[PDB]
């Protein structure tokens, strides 16, 4: 369950990371290079994280919930795919809580 | 919501510095096996 | 692309008989996003390959 969730859970951490780069790419072309501090740099980071943030959270939040139904599985086959569904759901629900905090 | 977490930015690190140390501990302790009991 | 369509051509719609106008936002909605887009599908499939 973990091995499967990994690729999914990192990709939602990066979407913010490749983007902040771009909101730091923006301030470059706009203003002066070789100078910036915390106030402007952490705000552009906070800004970078909030516009495309929730949709990534919802994307991940949409992923975890959508897979849940395989908990519906019964008897023997369910005991098998039980832990696969938990661990996956935890990792997504893990990275999700991680991407925000 | 994200903006609250960044506020107390040290509470998230210290929280995290534990989520990893403690998790690492309960990772090395987690019992092994091949398949969830299926019987 | 739903974002780049509100923002740039939203103001440039009142003109009737003007579709080539809107296509600009769509093209744009596909360029900056590819760097991320490829990169997610990149990992989504990358780490799911082993």
């Amino acid at each position: 369950g973990i091995a499967i969730a990994v690729g999914a859970m990192v990709d939602a951490a990066i979407v913010m990371i490749e983007n902040a780069h771009k909101r730091l790419e923006e301030w470059q072309h706009q203003h002066p290079d070789a100078t910036l501090d915390n106030k402007t740099r952490w705000q552009v980071i906070t800004d970078a994280s909030v516009e495309v943030g929730p949709a990534l959270f919802i994307s991940l939040l949409i992923i975890t919930l959508s897979f849940i139904p395989i908990f519906t599985l019964e008897g023997q086959e369910g005991r098998l795919f039980g832990p696969l569904a938990f661990t996956k759901t935890y990792a997504m629900a893990g990275a999700a809580l991680l991407a925000i905090v | 919501i994200i903006r609250r977490s960044v506020a107390n930015r040290f509470l998230v690190l210290m929280g995290a510095l534990f989520l990893s140390i403690w998790g690492t501990w309960t990772i090395i302790n987690t019992p092994v096996d091949a398949l969830p009991d299926l019987s | 692309l739903r974002h780049a369509i509100e923002a740039v051509p939203s103001l440039n719609n009142p003109q009737t008989f003007s579709e080539q106008k809107l296509d600009e936002a769509l093209y744009h909605g596909a360029v900056l996003r590819v760097r991320p887009k490829a990169m997610t599908v990149a990992v989504i499939i990358a780490g799911l390959l082993p």
